[PDB]
RNA sequence: CGACGGAAGCGUCGCGGUGACCGCCUUGAAGUACAAUUUCCAUCGAGCGGCGGGUAGAAUCCUUUGCAGACGACUUAAACGCGACGGGGUAUUGUAAGUGGCAGAGUGGCCGCCACGAUCCACUGAGAUUCAGCCCUUUGUCGCUCCGAUUCGU
RNA sequence: GUCUCCAAGGUGAACAGCCUCUGGUCGAUGGAACAAUGUAGGCAAGGGAAGUCGGCAAAAUGGAUCCGUAACUUCGGGAAA
RNA sequence: GUAGUAGCAAAUAUUCAAAUGAGAACUUUGAAGGCCGAAGAGGGGAAAGGUUCCAUGUGAACGGCACUUGCACAUGGGUUA
């Protein structure tokens, strides 16, 4: 018989399944269409997540209730240090997809990066690379290199960079062995996108390059993981009534008689978190670049001198040195974990993707406990210098 | 470098026992301390003096110190085919009248 | 060798070298006795004995980490950094113990002194705790830098 | 499940509960982890029975001293109202 | 077959050193930390049991892990009106 009341099903059935991503670092799944009108630039970033902190701006939005008043919102700092392009990859256009024509690496290679290819990089002899490494010092192998970026300019309809982060610069992470993807490059034609590749081979792209202020980004990665789960918490169904016996953190009807199969749409327990995801229309509030007054948490209205980061560091992450970006709203992931930066598939046309940010004013108390203290020379000052 | 050597060291029992369970915790520190020596000493053998015990159990099954001052004295065993050459004493150490203020890790002379 | 071919190009074409067929010539076929698979090809795969050239690594266990985790698995680390102390930063509580007081409701002795007294004040936003899954780190102290084990080949 | 004798100190009305002395005892297979579900014990913003057959469960009340105590009543009670 | 699976989880709790032993988380000594808390996990007796009492020793089995251990096994001793 039908159901007696209606009501959604809990949980989507487009996130399914709900196993371990069987990756760390972020996949980009789909990059931004191509326009050849455009100049030759990257389309994606990596990053990491340092942590959140609240920001106060006055709101620009006419007819709106906040039209011309101060708004706290939260914000998520991303430590975007510049990353280094060691290679080229093309593609070729089949009837069955995509398929990689070849891959051209740069001579030299850092330690970093090499590490990404070893499971133990100490015990081993370090060989990566070193034979492919000798053709450049050749005439006869060099000219190998340049045919072979002449084929991709030939055959390739699509060229993407092989870049990796400095991983070494943040010594918050102890990781040593850098993150290494593909950034796909629009704009231009395959010729030039070739020679935009080509000239950054060992040279380092800055954040900026990619992307800029006020603009939104989509953000990739891997979620938080809390291991094995219930029904109630992994997939939101209704706890049972106290007096159930056998327990009430349960799906009381798993199915109908008929047909005499579980299935695939009802709650079951399992793995909960540490899935793939990618989300969308993160606005950037602000681009920090070391060695300008953009890094420090300076604004028009606040003066006072204070870097980004909170007194006592960013819990569990460290101090951010490098450039970073100021994103609105929650970033998927722990601290320390990886991120992917890409530009939005869709046209920004909405008031809110062109409404202007001017922050106010940029927390920097310490997130550790119920911080009072903007700066520790304030803290001294409150107690005499202690 | 010398398989006979003695130091004293501040072992940090409060981190290493943080959230053991009461009727476990006292228990517990006497495997940490075996296993702080093991590291610093690199002895399977490790012996607990009866002071050194009675005084992690000296506030009972709960309280353990937060820090305590240790002597750790590894030298040679001398038993017909004992089971490994060496073996470590953890011993009390005296505590300087500053208490464990700027206290490092110091090696015994002879 | 040269050029061309990228949809899975692994092929096509040109030049040179070389064999066969063909051309000419010579010689033979049988008694294999009336048929008995017309064994002989290329598709890789090879397994071996020799003759040349080429190449001189990884993975896993043990340990470590907690961005992970029921167990597996996963992300890190393994001659310089790491590790153990300590210091600083940060945070929680709310002002430690000791000393002194012409503070203290009062009370008991002696001839103001002595004794008792919860509490209060000063030293004292003090003391205690602070990664165990916080941040920085020799001003300073100390240790360890790898005995091994299991496999894997076009 | 199975009759009975002896019975310390403190707190307190109390061979109540809680702690201790004499005497007895650590006998319940151990080790490492800290997932779901469970069993036992808890807590919770704002609302306060809307839950449910039903306030089931839990919470709230609780000792002592002083004041004060209605309907009704078989005049005794009700009443620790 | 199920299956080396269900399962060992009430009665707060063990730790250190040494001795003994082929072998010790489980025996013994000492030290420490806990519990029973006198209507006891203490000290006796009536029923009921019948040698379980004590000493020494021990291959196996048994004491649902283990045991050098013993209310097990073997030998001997022990109850006076
Ligand atoms: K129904
Ligand atoms: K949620
Ligand atoms: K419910
Ligand atoms: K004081
Ligand atoms: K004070
Ligand atoms: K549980
Ligand atoms: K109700
Ligand atoms: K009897
Ligand atoms: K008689
Ligand atoms: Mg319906
Ligand atoms: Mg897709
Ligand atoms: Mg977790
Ligand atoms: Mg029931
Ligand atoms: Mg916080
Ligand atoms: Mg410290
Ligand atoms: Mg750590
Ligand atoms: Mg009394
Ligand atoms: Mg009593
Ligand atoms: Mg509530
Ligand atoms: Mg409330
Ligand atoms: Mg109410
Ligand atoms: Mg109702
Ligand atoms: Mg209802
Ligand atoms: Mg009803
Ligand atoms: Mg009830
Ligand atoms: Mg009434
Ligand atoms: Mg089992
Ligand atoms: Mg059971
Ligand atoms: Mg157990
Ligand atoms: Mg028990
Ligand atoms: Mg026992
Ligand atoms: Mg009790
Ligand atoms: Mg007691
Ligand atoms: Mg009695
Ligand atoms: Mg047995
Ligand atoms: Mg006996
Ligand atoms: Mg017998």
């Amino acid at each position: 018989s039908h159901r007696k009341f209606e009501h959604p099903r809990h949980g989507s059935l487009g996130f399914l399944p709900r196993k371990r991503a069987a990756r760390h670092r972020g996949k980009v799944k789909a990059f931004p269409k191509d326009d050849p009108s455009k100049p030759c630039k990257l389309t994606a970033f990596l990053g990491y997540k340092a942590g959140m902190t609240h920001i106060v701006r006055e709101v620009e939005k006419p007819g709106s209730k906040l039209h011309k008043k101060e708004t706290c919102e939260a914000v998520t700092i991303v430590e975007t240090p510049p990353m280094v392009i060691v290679g080229v990859v093309g593609y070729v256009k089949t009837p069955r997809g995509l398929r990689c024509l070849n891959t051209v690496w740069a001579q030299h290679l850092s330690e970093d990066i090499k590490r990404r290819f070893y499971k133990n990089w100490c015990k081993s002899k370090k060989k990566a690379f070193l034979k492919y490494s000798k053709k450049y010092e050749t005439d006869e192998g060099k000219k190998d290199i340049q045919a072979q970026l002449e084929k991709l300019k030939k055959y390739a309809c699509v060229i993407r960079v092989l870049a990796h982060t400095q991983i070494r610069k943040m010594k918050g992470l102890k990781q040593k062995k850098a993150h290494l993807m593909e950034i796909q490059v629009n704009g231009g034609s395959i010729a030039q996108k070739v020679d935009f590749a080509y000239g950054f081979f060992e040279k380092q792209v800055p954040v900026d390059a990619v992307f800029q202020k006020d603009e939104m980004i989509d953000i990739i990665g891997v979620t938080k993981g809390k291991g094995y789960e219930g029904v109630v918490t992994r997939w939101g169904v209704t706890r049972l009534p106290r007096k159930t016996h056998r327990g009430l953190r349960k799906v009381a009807c798993i199915g109908a008689w008929h047909p005499a199969r579980v299935s695939f749409t009802v709650a079951r327990a399992g793995q909960n978190g540490y899935h793939h995801r990618t989300e969308m229309n993160k606005k950037v509030y602000k681009l920090g670049k070391v060695g300008q007054e953009s890094h420090t948490a300076l604004t028009e209205f606040d003066r006072t001198e204070k870097d980004i980061t909170p007194i006592g560091g960013f819990p569990h992450y460290g101090v951010v040195k490098e450039d970073y970006l100021l994103i609105k709203g929650c970033c998927v992931g722990t601290k320390k974990r990886v991120v992917t930066l890409r530009q939005s598939l869709l046209n920004q046309t909405s008031r809110v993707a062109l409404e202007e940010i001017k922050l106010k004013f940029i927390d920097t108390s310490s997130k550790f406990g119920h911080g009072r203290f903007q700066t520790t020379q304030e803290k001294q000052k409150f107690y005499g210098r202690l | 470098k010398e398989e006979v050597v003695s130091r004293e060291y501040t072992i940090n029992l409060h981190k290493r026992l943080h959230g053991c369970t009461f009727k476990k915790k006292a228990p517990t520190a006497i495997k940490e301390i075996r296993k702080f020596a093991q590291k610093a000493m690199g002895t399977k053998d490790v012996r607990v003096d009866v002071k050194l015990n009675k005084q992690i159990w000296s506030r009972g099954i709960r309280s353990v110190p937060r820090r305590v001052r240790v002597r750790i004295a590894r030298k040679r065993n001398d038993d017909e085919d004992a089971k490994e050459e060496l073996y470590s004493l953890v011993t009390v150490a005296e505590i300087p009248a500053e208490g464990l203020k700027g206290l490092g890790t110091k090696i015994i002379e002879d």
